[PDB]
């Protein structure tokens, strides 16, 4: 009999209204970001990057971000946070044999959470849009190498791309906010 | 006719809906304001009695839940938004410290707003801010002091438990 | 070799600075020149502008400045007794960025009584767009008084303060830090008297 206190207008339907839908998602994004910098950090006080993610290209600009069409900044958002799910994977099965091994598995359940909020909002500007197929990389059985330099220099390539990524993510996400609703 | 009590969450990864027996199986069922098609209530065990648990798999913050419950003569059908039936728990790590003189309270949370009490209790809203200052209180008395909690668009946490301090004579 | 470079710092994430500080030189002046090298391009390139940012300095404008990728930057000095470079500096802009305090502050009073503390982040920093992103902390105390209490608001730019004394007169500064790089300077202070 009771509905969520926005439902509370004239529309006969009731959905979340599209500016709560992008305040999550800001929010999500925002968290995953400042995880990344935790793991970053207490990596570097106890022990250059090619992330397999750069063969997707991307704004790096600002004229040219803001110049991008809301069509783009999706689909370069969902294959972005596709391309994590498996290297988190393997990370998280060298860790698993302190802290790292706990916000690594946060943050693949984040990003999975996060990704199906940008398929909600994408689906509803833009019916009928597929997402392709994305990177993956090749190099991660380094991970769980026997050899102990081979395998810190794989998990430095981790964390750093990781926090690189969550930071374009985020960024992406407020732009497409900024502009399609309110800022 | 059965009749929908409430439904709670206690962190935005699950939740928990409580119904009242109508006048008998009672089962709950749900949908998705996106799509047509339904689905039964996964877990009547964990909660229990006359409840109804949605895990992390069964959970989601992106859609509105249209829950009804059968009773064999439905219910009305109530609509669900997980980021709005949170109820937190206590703020945490209560500490009081004395300082012309005043107690300085500080707490940790579990954005949120709280709430601080101390004795029929004096209560003060204290916004956003974690740490609060309270002035002209009587020299040679313990005080009860508690707090409270609540989300963007939640229900207030229970009472913390009590914390004590004494007021130099 | 001898010369060194450690620091650069971008004000708004759209261009940036950095610096070097000349080493050995046994006395015979020495012409230096930096050089870089960026993520993804195979190029050595001369730096850009060597006045803009003033002395053993060079300035990146916003036609030379990408985010999300690696600068590899050298320093070379010459003299007609030898040559020396630097270490190489890696830097990544995205966390370098150091703002300018938050300005236009302003402050209102409130049955029961409360303090709203409003502002707005500086101009450089385009927070309108969504491309930066800040947060910000408030400090505030009454004028006989010899410690500050700290608020921090988040993305906020207003807060409302709920435990102020009655009778006093408070002064109160703010800053802000860009999601992950550097605190700015505190503004400078505003007054009110509480009712």
């Amino acid at each position: 009999a009771q509905h969520p206190p926005y439902c509370r207008n004239q529309p006969g339907k009731c959905q979340i209204p599209l500016q709560s839908l992008f305040d999550r998602a800001t929010t999500v994004a925002n968290y995953n970001s400042k995880l990344a910098g935790e793991m970053v950090n207490r990596f570097d006080e106890q022990y250059v990057i090619n992330c397999h993610t750069s063969s997707i290209t991307t704004p790096n600009s600002k004229a040219e971000a803001i110049n991008t069409e809301d069509k783009i900044l999706f689909k370069l958002v969902i294959s972005l946070l596709h391309s994590w799910d498996e290297p988190l994977h393997h990370a998280v099965t060298e860790l698993a044999n302190p802290a790292l091994l706990t916000k690594a598995q946060e943050i693949k359940e984040k990003a999975k959470v996060l990704v199906d909020g940008v398929e909600v909002i994408q689906k509803r500007i833009h019916p009928g849009e597929k997402n392709e197929p994305y990177p993956v990389w090749s190099e991660q059985s380094s991970l769980t190498s026997q050899d102990e330099n081979v395998r810190r220099v794989a998990f430095y390539r981790l964390f750093h791309c990781l926090h690189r990524d969550s930071s374009k993510i985020y960024t992406y996400l407020r732009i497409l906010k900024c502009r399609l609703t309110s800022c | 006719k059965p009749e929908i009590h409430k439904c709670r969450s206690p962190d935005k990864e699950t939740f928990t809906c409580w119904w009242n027996p109508g006048t008998t199986n009672y089962s709950l069922t749900y949908s998705k304001e996106g799509e047509k098609t339904t689905y039964e209530c996964p877990d009547y065990k964990t909660s229990g009695p006359n409840s109804c648990f949605f895990s992390k798999q069964y959970t989601s913050i992106w859609k509105i839940y249209i829950i009804t419950v059968n009773a064999t003569s439905s219910s009305d059908p109530l609509y669900v938004d997980v980021t709005y039936i949170v109820e937190p728990e206590p703020p945490r790590n209560l500490t009081l410290e004395v300082k012309k003189t005043y107690l300085w309270v500080k707490w940790s949370p579990p954005t949120m707003e709280y709430e601080i009490r101390l004795k029929e209790w004096e209560i003060h809203f204290t916004g956003h801010q974690t740490q609060f200052k309270v002035f002209d209180l009587y020299p040679g008395q313990k005080y009860l002091v508690q707090t409270r909690c609540k989300p963007d668009h939640g229900y207030w946490s229970r009472w913390s438990q009590e914390s004590s301090v004494e007021m130099p004579n």
